[PDB]
């Protein structure tokens, strides 16, 4: 039997250990254990568990939470996570809400009303168990939901009941196995939102005129403080509710307030705020202080909203009951005291909750309201497996769908508000946090970290500020894998240059200490040997270095067409101090041996890599000389000008380096019919490198020197003219000849 | 632990460093039926000849004590 | 192989066709007196197309063999199972099922 | 009405100008709600007082150390609750007034630290070793509250705290706050004023970057003079050398480094400014 | 940082040994903690040398060192205060860590825990002297519990005996044989992931059938549930 | 950079290196010496700025002894130096 262990030992225990093992194998989400699971516990046998008054507690304790870890554990924490958002779409019933209900207007019934807030999807399954699929989705089946609605409530008038009547039989042991599983399941369908209408109303006079004038132990009061914290998040989504409705009247009745009054010299030309300053800089402005009759509306409803509630209400009730525990006895399980204190400084700053859930709170258009619930999932299936082994391939599948979403580029504000920042970075943290290899190699996260975050949410001055925070975290890790930088080299330093890609204030706001570990880690590869690509041994492909860092600090040196001079003086002391290259023209000093290097690498390129060392040249030089100071664009009389410009022209050498610009090893390639080698050979562009460093140090000064020079690119303008065939070097080479605009000097 | 100071057997003094305690007359004999502690003395009172003394040891924390036992690789009436 | 032991007749020459489902109230165990399913304690009647391949092949062997309200009583050999690696999880490997459907419409 | 940037608008209404009202209610309301006596018992300690046992759970927080300081948001709000309630404060009656606002005072900051209040903030203190958070902000806040007129009681409390615990890491995570604490940094005002084109056109953000926390220095440093004031002088020999434990360290060294510090930040801001005309409002807010 | 004395007469002026303050804060914690390393060592060391095959094995100096190492970590207790519990605990924790960054001790232990060739309690307690080869489990249970507390603070050496998987895999044994290392193993701490995935296929059917030979412990099932979500951080991870 | 004894199975085997190496070593004190005087009544004296006085290990019995190659590599508890082992103290001048 089952009622004859409430005497026998060793069998309890055992059962109990079994549960709890039931219960802990189906944890945090998971689809085959539940439907396996769904065998060995039916829904008959579930309900006469739960329905027995004579069960022993441990027993009772074990089934509920069995049944709460089975049948209803996923949908209650997707709604428990996504509670604190407040995507609310534009529909007439939307704004057909009132922040009160009637004129009365005493309290308000906090869960009766309605709401229009975009909630995750409810969808269960069947067990079948012969069939096919089910299982990657819609978990353990839907164990019925009215008879638990109508049992779950009886059995609680029965609890309340037998604990008013104060009796010294519980239904299990103490009278915490009594109360503790029925409140828990109470609370994980009260937050499931299937009570509502009649039955919440039966629930608030139940509860209410209720059990909290009894005495109760602290997991009891811990699980009514937990819906107490849920009645006011509701409460609190009401509130939202309605300014989101003021907030659709107002804007358009001021829409139509400042579209009429355009321009009907003048009053200060209104500092162009009827146009060119109609902005978030027009909404700071357009304030309820003093501007037209509109403000009337604006001063009611900010009465109405801060009635000091939605003393009047169930603030009072909840301050006297937690006044009351906290007079009663010493407390402890400090966790209770924490959400005692918490609940009660919630219910004193109300104006704290609403400007917590302001910032978060969006409006979504009407017509991509499925979108919307679309990218909601994906977003909760995203937090599901935040903080794996093969959960990679969920997660990849995960961020492809986030992807293709048009609610991703055309509400950046929203993608911000809703934090994947965060979350893509715990991920890529618990990815490759532990050192050695990280063995789970797939770095699709640092592209939508970069990619799509922040290049079609275009900053706005937001979204790159937000990503520059974690700019010391993600130049730190310098690890290696990712495709964009063809091979290996860099896969987060991607993502820190298109932090700073085109925003002149990051790049201003950039600091000296992350500069110097840029260079520190560029002066790391102090190597070179003979092998394909090896970086520390087995050469194994045959197909960049210090090249992507050479990139970044370009793009952190130069943002739109400018210099920036202060991290450029930095960059050029910081190089200067610290030689890089191996130039094996100057031999004796350090490197930057332009003279012989490129010769030696052209010559090496036909024999047993190749551009590489090319690239990495050309990276040096175009970031040197996008660091050179701005002649006479800005400044040209004197100041940490001309000291730059002799200390570049110092590395003589770099004064003579036509014999590289102007060089002759221009390869028709393709030329009749075929060898378009694109991979090996210089390219169109290579020479963009040392015509940049020309124009922006020394330029074309005199005619003497383009008299000298002749043709610039004498044997480029030769293959251009031999290029009159395509599908060849003429496609790059016609960018490298437009961008030699020095003629137009 | 014998000690000879040969300069190249050093001995050993944490395992004899002895720390004594409260220090009462013969007659205070304290145990009135039961009794923690509640010392009722000041302290630092010089030990006269006579008093009742404790010990403990400053690096083992325990008391040197008289055990009930017996034996000890001896053939006696002695503990 | 089908080896029916019909408990209680029903129609008589009512068969399943191929775009029909069967409601029934299966509650197929396992040997030794061991109920793995049952689909009658859910309230809930089970369908399925016929030819589609959305059921075990026993089930849908058994019930193209028993009549319209025909209470029947299958059983089912290693063969028309889960195969030898078995359901996981519910299932042991290399075992046989004993059915009990009860049709209660055809449609 | 799809881009209604008004929900975001309203909160810039609403965060600061709307809060005055609750500020001015609560508080010193349910300061004294909350803490009724020996409340109401019926029945040696009765059952202790709610807020004695919210300080005992701060200060067993506080005690459990992780290395790190939290951001526990329970912290923020009861210590801006307790130094509002604390912080009450022409020409009226200088022997009447005046000694009954001293009274009450006395009377708020006694109801405060009879609860142990004085050993949360010293141990909070002495968590943070260096960390510039904002729990160490709200904690000296409520310090320099309960210390206001400078209460003998509260100093001898700490001392004695001090005195029989040998805290030493409390002297060290000040010595660290202080080191941490910002300078007037001219080089930041220097890229600042170029901004996009002339001045904050994009308007972006409001932050100053420029001196970053002054509230908080100004506040450590008020702390740490309340710490002192009256000329209770155990405090200043204390303080000097810490003679009771075993690690030594000299606050008042570390102070002067810091007004050298702030004297030549102030004195190059200066000379940048030498041989202009006009004060611009920015360096104006920036010297005040 | 490898250095050496050297310096034959006068070697660099620029050398003075800067004294620390080890008296007091460490003081007669510390102190007694190196006494307890260094006669540890030595009696366990003269035992293992004398553990080399079959003068006596000592057995009541055995006994009373183990009682004394038990007292020595024994857990802090509930019914006391939280700043008097706290104290304890910083002082076994400084105990488990000194235990184990110096001498570490628990290595050898595991070879004195070797000595499983008996398999029987009655031949080698007489062919090696008198009684014993009982109280092993005392010895299993007591530096389980050992290990267990000095993982539990501040994730000392989860990975330190997550690379005794070989042994891992020794202690996973059905013959007279307690759980609790393993229980305690997956309780405190996951760390890297071997310490939750190095229990493969085979180690998970071996448990199994620890439970299937034996009876119904009833602590199997306990260290099987913590097998899964050990601290919540196994959110599918 | 303190002095350090070698551990790991290295030490009680070889138990002789004297390694100057610090880090991790430091807090977590292996690297710990006690001090004994040759005194026994007064042992404990406050000590003046120059006294002999013998040294131990903590963890390993081997007495710091120094060799004749002006360097220590330790000695066994009973086999000690008479001068090798005395180690007095030094004031704050050198040249005795």
């Amino acid at each position: 039997d089952i009622l004859e262990l409430t005497e026998q030992e060793e069998l309890l225990q055992f059962h109990y250990h079994t549960l709890r093992l039931y219960s802990a194998v189906c944890a945090l989400g998971n689809h085959r254990v539940a439907h396996a699971l769904c065998s060995h516990v039916d829904e008959p046998q579930l309900l006469y568990a739960i329905e027995n008054k004579y069960m022993p507690g441990l027993l009772r304790a074990g089934y509920y939470d069995l049944l709460i870890d089975i049948h209803l554990s996923s949908y209650a924490t997707a709604r428990l996570m996504m509670n604190n958002e407040f995507i609310v779409p534009m529909t007439e019933e939307t704004k057909s809400i009132t922040l009160f209900p009637d004129e009365n207007k005493k309290h308000g019934l906090p869960g009766i009303g309605l709401s229009t807030s975009l909630r995750p999807r409810m969808r269960f399954s069947s067990p079948s168990f012969v069939s096919i699929s089910n299982d990657c989705y819609q978990y353990s089946p839907e164990f019925p939901l009215d008879i638990l609605k109508a049992k779950t409530i009886q059995m609680l008038t029965e609890a309340v009941k037998e604990g008013s009547l104060h009796a010294r039989d519980p239904v299990g042991g103490t009278t915490e196995f009594l109360f503790v599983p029925l409140i828990k399941l109470f609370y994980t369908l009260l937050i499931m939102g299937i009570f509502h209408n009649e039955d919440l109303k039966h629930i608030l006079q139940l509860i209410e005129p209720g059990l909290l004038q009894m005495k109760l132990p602290e997991p009891v009061k811990l699980q009514m403080c937990l819906l107490l914290q849920y009645l006011c998040d509701c409460q609190v989504r009401h509130r939202i509710e309605a300014i989101v409705a003021f907030s659709d009247d107002f804007v358009a009745k001021l829409q139509d307030n400042q579209r009429f009054r355009y321009n009907e010299l003048l009053d200060f030309h209104e500092d162009l705020m009827t146009h060119c300053g109609i902005e978030l800089d027009e909404d700071g402005s357009l304030d309820g202080s003093n501007d037209l009759t509109i403000r009337g509306r604006l001063l009611d409803l900010v009465e109405k909203v801060t009635y000091l509630k939605k003393c009047s209400s169930l603030q009072q009730l909840i301050s006297e009951t937690m006044v009351r525990w906290a007079q009663e006895s010493v407390i402890e399980d400090p966790e209770l005291v924490r959400a005692m204190f918490v609940l009660l400084h919630r219910q004193y700053d109300g104006i704290g909750g609403l400007v917590r859930a302001l910032p978060k709170t969006y409006t979504i258009n009407g017509v991509s309201v499925e979108d919307t619930i679309n990218l909601l999932a994906s977003l909760g299936q995203i937090r599901s497996l935040l903080s794996g082994k093969e959960e990679e391939k969920l997660m990849i599948r995960g961020l492809g769908d986030i992807m293709n979403n048009k609610v991703f580029y055309q509400h950046p504000n929203l993608m911000r508000a809703l934090g994947m920042h965060e979350t893509v970075m715990e991920v890529m943290v618990n990815v490759l946090g532990g050192g050695e290899s990280k063995e789970i190699t797939f770095p699709k996260m640092v592209a939508n970290c970069c990619r799509f975050l922040c290049y079609f949410c275009r900053i706005s001055r937001q979204n790159q500020k937000a990503m520059f925070d974690h700019l010391s975290y993600l130049l730190e890790n310098s690890s290696v894998g990712l495709a964009s930088p063809a091979m290996r080299g860099s896969t987060p330093l991607d993502v820190a240059a298109a932090s700073v890609m085109d925003n002149n204030e990051l790049a201003l706001a950039l600091r000296e200490p992350d500069l110097e570990k840029v260079v520190r880690y560029l002066a790391g590869c102090g190597l070179q040997s003979c092998q394909m690509l090896v970086s520390k041994g087995y050469p194994d492909i045959g197909w960049v270095e210090g090249e992507r860092y050479l990139d970044f600090l370009r793009f952190a040196v130069f943002c739109n067409g400018e210099s920036v001079e202060e991290n450029a003086n930095v960059v050029v002391r910081l190089l200067i101090r610290r030689p890089e290259c191996f130039g094996p023209a100057l031999r004796g000093e350090g490197g930057n041996g332009l003279l012989a290097a490129m010769e030696e690498a052209i010559k090496i390129a036909e024999d047993p890599m190749g551009n590489a060392i090319m690239t990495f040249y050309a990276a040096l030089i175009d970031l040197l000389g996008r660091c050179a100071p701005e002649m006479h664009l800005i400044h040209a009389g004197k100041g940490e000008a001309i000291r730059i410009r002799s200390i570049l022209r110092s590395l003589g050498d770099l004064v003579g380096v036509i014999s590289i610009a102007f060089q002759m090893p221009t390869i028709a390639k393709d030329g009749k019919v075929v060898e378009p080698d694109m991979s090996a050979g210089f390219c169109p562009d290579h020479k963009a490198a040392m015509v940049l460093f020309l124009d922006r140090v020394y330029g074309i000064e005199v005619q003497d020197f383009l008299l000298h020079l002749l043709e610039v690119g004498f044997l480029p303008d030769l293959r251009a003219a031999a290029s009159l065939s395509a599908t060849d070097m003429a496609l790059a080479l016609n960018r490298y000849l437009c961008t030699a605009v020095l003629p137009l000097l | 632990e014998s000690t000879s100071n040969s300069k190249n057997v050093p001995p050993d003094l944490s395992i004899c460093t002895f720390v004594l305690e409260q220090s009462l007359s013969v007659r205070a004999l304290q145990e009135m039926l039961a009794n923690m502690k509640t010392a009722q003395g000041g302290g630092h009172r010089t030990l006269l000849y006579g008093h009742a003394i404790l010990l403990r040891h400053s690096y083992s924390g325990m008391y040197l004590c008289c055990l009930s036992t017996s034996r000890s690789s001896t053939d006696k009436l002695a503990f | 192989g089908v080896e029916i032991e019909t408990i209680s007749p029903g129609d008589g020459r009512t068969f399943p066709k191929k775009g029909q489902t069967c409601v029934v109230h299966y509650t197929g165990m396992l040997q030794n007196g061991k109920k793995f399913d049952s689909s009658r304690d859910r309230n809930k009647p089970f369908k399925f197309r016929i030819g589609k391949q959305e059921v075990i092949k026993g089930f849908e062997e058994g019930a193209a063999q028993m009549s319209l309200g025909q209470r029947a009583k299958l059983t089912c050999t290693p063969d028309v199972a889960y195969g030898a690696t078995g359901h996981p999880g519910v299932i042991p490997p290399n075992a046989t099922l004993i059915f009990d459907v009860e049709l209660l419409n055809l449609e | 009405p799809r881009h209604r940037a008004v929900n975001l608008f309203l909160q810039g209404y609403e965060k600061s100008w709307i809060e005055t009202e609750e500020h001015y209610f609560e508080d010193k309301l349910i300061e004294d709600l909350a803490k009724p006596g020996a409340e109401l018992p019926e029945e040696a300690m009765k059952r202790v007082d709610p807020l004695h046992q919210l300080i005992l759970l701060f200060s067993r927080t506080a005690l459990t150390e992780k290395c790190k300081l939290e951001e526990d948001f329970l912290y923020m709000a009861y210590a801006d609750i307790m130094a509002k309630s604390c912080h009450d404060e022409e020409e009226v009656k200088s022997f009447e007034e005046k000694e009954m606002e001293k009274q009450k005072l006395l009377y708020q900051q006694a109801r405060l630290h009879d609860r142990g209040a004085a050993e949360m903030v010293l141990q909070t203190i002495s968590a943070s070793k260096g960390e510039t958070g904002p729990m160490v902000a709200a904690t000296l806040k409520l310090g320099i509250a309960i210390l206001n007129g400078g209460n003998s009681t509260v100093q001898q409390k700490m001392l004695d705290y001090l005195k029989e615990k040998k805290d030493v890491g409390f002297f060290q995570s000040l010595a660290g706050l202080m080191q941490s604490c910002s300078v007037l940094d001219l080089n930041a005002f220097e890229r600042q004023n170029k901004a996009e084109g002339l001045g904050m056109v994009t308007e972006e953000g409001s932050g100053e970057k420029v001196l970053q926390d002054d509230e908080f220095t100004c506040d450590l440093f008020r702390f740490l003079q309340l710490l002192c004031e009256g000329h209770n002088s155990d405090f200043q020999n204390y303080l000097r050398t810490q003679t009771g434990n075993n690690t030594t360290v000299n606050i008042i060294i570390s102070t002067v480094d810091y007004l050298l510090r702030v004297q030549e930040s102030i004195s190059d801001f200066y000379w940048y400014y030498s041989g202009k005309d006009i004060i611009d409002e920015q360096g104006q807010r920036n010297f005040s | 940082i490898q250095r050496k004395a050297i310096m034959h007469h006068e070697g660099h002026m620029d050398d003075g040994l800067n004294l620390s303050r080890s008296q007091h804060e460490e003081s007669r914690t510390a102190r007694v903690i190196r006494s307890t390393v260094f006669l540890f060592n030595r009696f366990i060391r003269g035992l293992d040398a004398l553990s080399k095959k079959v003068i006596d094995l000592p057995i009541e100096s055995v006994s009373l060192s183990l009682q004394d190492l038990i007292g020595y970590f024994h857990p802090p207790d509930e019914h006391l205060e939280h700043e008097d519990k706290q104290n304890r605990l910083r002082a076994l924790k400084n105990r488990q860590n000194l235990f184990q960054e110096e001498g570490m001790i628990n290595l050898v232990l595991e070879c004195i825990d070797r000595l499983h060739v008996y398999s029987s309690a009655a031949h080698f307690a007489d062919v090696a002297g008198r009684e014993a080869g009982e109280s092993w489990k005392s010895i299993l249970n007591s530096l389980y519990e050992l290990l267990a507390a000095l993982i539990r603070g501040n994730r000392k050496n989860c990975a330190q005996f997550s690379g005794s998987l070989d042994w891992l895999i020794s202690r996973l044994e059905r013959l007279e044989a307690s759980s609790g290392i393993l229980e305690v193993l997956h309780c405190v701490l996951v760390e890297s992931p071997e310490a939750l995935n190095i229990i493969k296929e085979g180690h998970i059917k071996s448990i199994i059938s620890l439970l299937d030979k034996h009876g119904r412990n009833h602590k199997v099932l306990d260290v099987l549930c913590s097998l899964c979500v050990c601290h919540g951080v196994a959110v599918r991870s | 950079e303190c002095l350090t004894v070698p551990s790991g199975e290295h030490g009680e085997e070889q138990r002789r290196t004297v390694h100057y190496e610090g880090g991790a070593v430091s807090v977590h004190a292996r690297s710990l010496w006690r001090l004994e005087t040759l005194r026994v009544a007064w042992s404990g004296s406050h000590i003046r700025w120059g006294q002999p006085f013998r040294l131990r290990h903590v963890t390993t019995g081997k007495y710091l002894s120094l060799m004749e190659d002006k360097n220590l590599l330790l000695m066994d508890k009973e086999k000690a130096d008479v001068k090798s082992t005395a180690f007095a103290f030094r004031s704050s001048k050198e040249k005795l």
